[PDB]
């Protein structure tokens, strides 16, 4: 199979800010990898993103009946669907499992990365802080960043550059909407 | 901010269509075009909500028509193959002989067609596995997840083999216990 | 439909 491929995507985007107080509908049409025409509820009519999409914006804008229904969709489409799935989406809360461990076994007084593993959580919004003997360490923090697992959970590894020495106590502290008080996990060098 | 996206596509000449809802990047559901039914991503969703699948097929029929019109209007400018970035991870810290899941992340590619295979010690693993449909990206490329539950061992090696027109050859992404 | 997702409908091109 050597045929060229041709792709068409349609994306109806309902954007919500501050609850459903502010809603924006953004209907986008994409040919191959390039958006060509869109309806933006803030604008009130179709606009050609590229010249290729101009005939469509013109053809559709001429039909004021369709535009009215698009202008109303912010209510009949977005706000309605928000309310449909709110309980299992906006309000989904899954508490993360938090573990701390050295990246690998290193010799005494050798450098190492202390890993704070934060997994299985939802939503994605999270804060992870490192403490050495009760004092926050902001330097030498490297992370994998926020990782979306595709199954409505996230994970992330936040690592602290350090030279673990006997007696030291390292704490990883996690703030997340699923809990009202921070999760803490200690690791003793 | 939260974002709900109804994302649809049609691809020629494959005649592949897709209809899905996305919430902050996670699939709420898609409609099985062949069986004409609504497939919720997590079982619980279906208990709290519903959606008539028949509407999806009508939409996709419109998308197919628009595609052919657009294809001609662009003078048959074909899509540029963009090969996927592939990553294999566990969904939790790996404990020897402790149930876990391998995730093959297939990301930043187009068109939305790929062949994916899990390999254990070089042998295809075709049971226990699962996958998602194609998920939308803001740059209008696609994401996809494949899953393989397993039991960590010092004896097993794993690969996710991915094939895509953007690639000169099959891509193997390796995972094994230290 | 209160508990039913509504689908937006794509416009046809000329």
């Amino acid at each position: 199979d050597t045929r060229p491929r041709f792709l068409w995507q349609l994306k109806f985007e309902c954007h919500f800010f501050n609850g459903t107080e502010r809603v924006r509908l953004l209907e986008r049409c994409i040919y191959n990898q390039e958006e060509s025409v869109r309806f933006d509820s803030d604008v009130g009519e179709y606009r050609a993103v590229t010249e290729l999409g101009r005939p469509d914006a013109e053809y559709w804008n001429s039909q004021k009946d369709l535009l009215e229904q698009r202008r109303a969709a912010v209510d009949t489409y977005c706000r309605h669907n928000y309310g449909v799935g709110e309980s299992f989406t906006v309000q989904r809360r899954v508490e993360p499992k938090v573990t701390v461990y050295p990246s690998k076994t290193q010799p005494l007084q050798h450098h190492n990365l202390l890993v704070c593993s934060v997994s299985g959580f939802y939503p994605g919004s999270i804060e992870v802080r490192w403490f050495r003997n009760g004092q926050e360490e902001k330097a030498g923090v490297v992370s994998t960043g926020l990782i979306q697992n595709g199954d409505w959970t996230f994970q992330t590894l936040v690592m602290l550059e350090t030279v673990p020495r006997s007696g030291e106590v390292y704490t990883c502290q996690v703030e997340h909407p699923s809990v009202t008080s921070p999760l803490t996990v200690e690791w003793r060098a | 901010e939260h974002v709900i996206i109804q994302a649809e596509f049609y691809l020629n000449p494959d005649q592949s269509g897709e209809f899905m809802f996305d919430f902050d990047g996670d699939e709420i559901f898609h409609v099985d075009m062949a069986k004409k039914e609504t497939v919720w991503r997590l079982e619980e969703f279906g208990r709290f909500a519903s959606c008539e699948a028949q509407g999806a097929l009508a939409n996709i029929a419109v998308d197919k028509a628009n595609l052919e019109i657009m294809t001609k209007r662009s003078n048959y400018t074909p899509i540029t193959n963009v090969p996927p970035e592939v990553t294999v991870l566990t969904n939790s810290p790996v404990e020897l002989r402790e149930p876990n899941v391998l995730i093959c992340f297939i990301d930043k590619f187009t068109p939305p067609v790929v062949n994916v295979t899990w390999l254990r010690n070089g042998k295809p693993v075709t049971t226990g596995v699962s996958e998602t449909v194609f998920l939308p990206r803001e740059d209008h490329l696609f994401r996809k997840f494949h899953y393989l539950p397993f039991l960590p061992s010092t004896e097993d090696v794993y690969d996710c083999r991915v094939e895509h027109w953007g690639l000169d050859e099959p891509l193997l992404k390796h995972w094994e216990f230290d | 439909p209160v508990s039913k997702m509504r689908m937006a409908t794509p416009l046809l091109m000329q």
